[PDB]
């Protein structure tokens, strides 16, 4: 179990760690988060009390280095940094652990939620979408735009999600216009899965990564990407049986985890009604359709 | 965006544009089968592609053979329309290609947009106007060439005859839409009006009779009466 120590907490902030969150008061003696499960990516995220504008945070994998958080009073945010001196860090973590100034990652033993939300999300693969190669962790916030959003402005601060566009020459084979538009299987299976991603594991991870940024940061372009990747599968008549079954599981845990009160903004009525009730795969998402109908029957 | 009353004069500016109407592409008669079920029999149709500034009509005849063995024909008809319009654009020299294509029915937008991806600079637009182009098959010479076709065929017409020698394209389009609105509301009466006078003939190379300017004002007046007349018979006003 790994540890993200905090040098201090000088400003009142709500701190998230994966799907958990806690309030830290201004200058409270908070020195970080311990007992973080090894084997998964994680996200540590922030919303300042004095300005809920900009949720921001850091995707990281404790296997890739020793990361700590320290507030920067010039740039006005909690920054993640990598400690290279393993003995300073191990000593720092031990002293703070002895004074019990850390919160414990509060995972219920029965609970597989985080695993189920991040099964295909890797840090190196996450680094393709968020480019900042001098760091092993990745910053994301509410306002960052996606490459596709910029096409329709600062490229260094963009989310480089895979551009999906149903009315594009990439999506539509000359001479198969109606076929390819009404049944997107060639775009899904040949263009995206065999040509851009290499495998469905990679496709699901970006879909999961797009959902988590939408949910944790209210990142609108991430939400667009999540729905586009769902719609591309559901609008394909020919999808491998194992992808459909895994998709149903992925979406089930995403819908299960979504805050009830954010459904109005994080869920696109057209996509979901189309996917569950009109598309080729309208009968292939049993678990997802059941949780959607019992939890968000209004949207439908 | 969408073409409507507010931006109506844009039709007659010098930016090449075409209206595409797909109403008459997929045409059927519905009938009883020997077993007492219902079946459709397709008949020949046509795409109505019109330059409103010049009157040039590209009438692509859709022969019933294009439907053979196909499913979901009403959906296919939109995509076939879009395929044929795209093929027409590609056949034209660059300086004759349209800068905009206005579709009379919004269901044509995605089919045409997808077929025209190779032309990102051609705007595909809907319209809020309710244009009477469905009545094109009430023009005898157009109906004749469509029903006589034995294979796919494109026939070129000027739907304004020689009117543009004497009137502007705004006035010509207004006359055309009045005539077509009349034929659509009461075809028999409209054609009676157009042909009641044996001395006024249709030239072999024309679609409409050779009316003088003064006879056109009379004709136009009679068509507006008919459209109001039918509007009363329909609503009991
Ligand atoms: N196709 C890509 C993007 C990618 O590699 N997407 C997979 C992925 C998986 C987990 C997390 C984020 C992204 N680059 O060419």
């Amino acid at each position: 179990m790994n540890t993200v120590p905090f040098t201090s907490a000088p400003i009142e902030v709500t701190i998230g760690i994966d799907q958990y969150s806690f309030n830290v008061k201004e200058n409270q003696p908070f020195h970080g988060i311990k007992d973080i499960p090894i084997g998964h990516v994680h996200v540590i995220h922030f919303q300042h009390a004095d300005n809920s504008s900009m949720r921001y945070g850091y995707w990281f994998d404790c296997r890739m280095g020793n990361f700590y958080i320290q507030y920067d009073p010039k740039d006005g945010l909690y920054k993640m940094m990598e400690e290279r001196d393993g003995a300073k860090f191990e000593n720092i973590v031990h002293n703070f652990k002895e004074r019990q100034m850390m919160v414990s990652y509060p995972k219920i033993d029965e609970d597989d939620t985080w695993y189920n939300l991040t099964e295909f999300v890797q840090m190196d693969k996450i680094r393709k979408i968020v480019r900042k190669d001098e760091n092993q962790f990745s910053y994301v916030d509410s306002s960052m735009t996606t490459v596709q959003e910029n096409e329709l402005s600062d490229p260094a601060h963009s989310l480089n999600y895979t551009v999906i566009n149903f009315k594009s020459r990439e999506a539509i084979r000359p001479g198969h216009e109606m076929e390819d538009f009404l049944d997107k299987s060639y775009y899904l299976n040949t263009v995206m899965l065999q040509g851009i991603f290499k495998n469905s594991s990679n496709y699901f991870g970006e879909l999961q990564f797009a959902f988590l940024n939408a949910m944790f940061f209210g990142n609108y372009g991430s939400s667009l990407q999540w729905h586009a990747m769902i719609e591309l599968i559901c609008s394909s008549a020919t999808v491998p049986k194992h992808m459909l079954d895994k998709l149903d599981e992925i979406l089930y845990y995403q819908i299960k985890t979504l805050p009830e009160q954010y459904s109005d903004i994080l869920l696109n009525e057209r996509v979901w009604n189309i996917c569950l009730y009109s598309s080729f795969q309208k009968n292939s998402l049993h678990n997802t359709e059941k949780i959607m109908e019992n939890k968000y029957p209004e949207l439908l | 965006g969408a073409m409507n009353s507010s931006n109506y004069a844009e039709l007659f500016n010098n930016d090449i544009k075409l209206f595409v109407d797909d109403t008459n592409v997929y045409r059927v008669t519905v009938h009883k089968t020997f077993e007492g079920n219902v079946a459709t029999k397709a008949i020949n149709g046509c795409i109505f592609t019109l330059n409103p500034k010049t009157g040039h009509l590209f009438l692509k005849i859709i022969h019933t053979s294009v439907w053979a063995g196909q499913k979901r024909l009403s959906q296919l008809a939109k995509w076939k329309t879009a395929e044929e319009v795209s093929a027409l654009v590609r056949s034209l020299p660059k300086e004759e290609q349209p800068k905009q294509i206005i579709v009379t029915r919004k269901a044509m937008l995605d089919p045409l947009e997808v077929h025209m991806l190779d032309f990102p600079n051609i705007a595909i637009r809907p319209t809020e106007l309710r244009l009477p182009f469905s009545a094109a098959m009430s023009i005898d010479k157009l109906s004749d060439v469509v029903m006589k076709a034995t294979e796919p065929q494109m026939v070129l017409f000027n739907i304004y005859d020689d009117w543009l020698d004497r009137i502007s394209s705004y006035t010509a389009f207004s006359r055309l839409t009045l005539l077509l609105r009349a034929l659509k509301t009461n075809e028999e009466s409209a054609k009676m009006i157009l042909l009641s006078d044996p001395t006024i003939t249709i030239k072999s190379y024309h679609l409409w009779p050779s009316f003088t300017d003064e006879q056109w004002i009379t004709i136009e007046s009679q068509m507006r009466d008919l459209i109001l007349t039918e509007y009363g018979r329909k609503y009991n006003v």
